[PDB]
């Protein structure tokens, strides 16, 4: 199943994952593409913080879901 | 009156939850 994320900018990346997938991952996939780290990017789904350690089904992430991505400070 | 960083877009800002709405708007004003 895909997502799509939307940057703080309006950037929007359609990154191919799984229901199996961990959020750590996800975030490893706007690294590659955004160049942005772990430690800074931010996930939110619905209002909610994912989790380095759960999986997009856990969070009822389906294709086609949109995500936001909000940048820290370090 | 809000003013948003030459790398910022109102309409996902507003898309994102208050309390990291307000982390965001408050480190804007700390540097603001």
């Amino acid at each position: 199943m895909q997502i799509f994320v939307k940057t703080l900018t309006g950037k929007t990346i359609t990154l191919e994952v799984e229901p199996s997938d961990t959020i750590e991952n996800v975030k490893a996939k706007i690294q590659d593409k955004e160049g942005i780290p772990p430690d800074q990017q931010r996930l939110i789904f619905a209002g909610k913080q994912l989790e380095d350690g759960r999986t997009l089904s856990d969070y009822n992430i389906q294709k086609e879901s949109t995500l936001h991505l909000v940048l820290r400070l370090r | 009156k809000i003013t948003f960083p030459s790398d910022i877009d109102p309409q996902v800002f507003y898309e994102l939850p208050e309390a990291v709405q307000k982390e965001l708007l408050a480190e804007w004003k700390r540097t603001g």
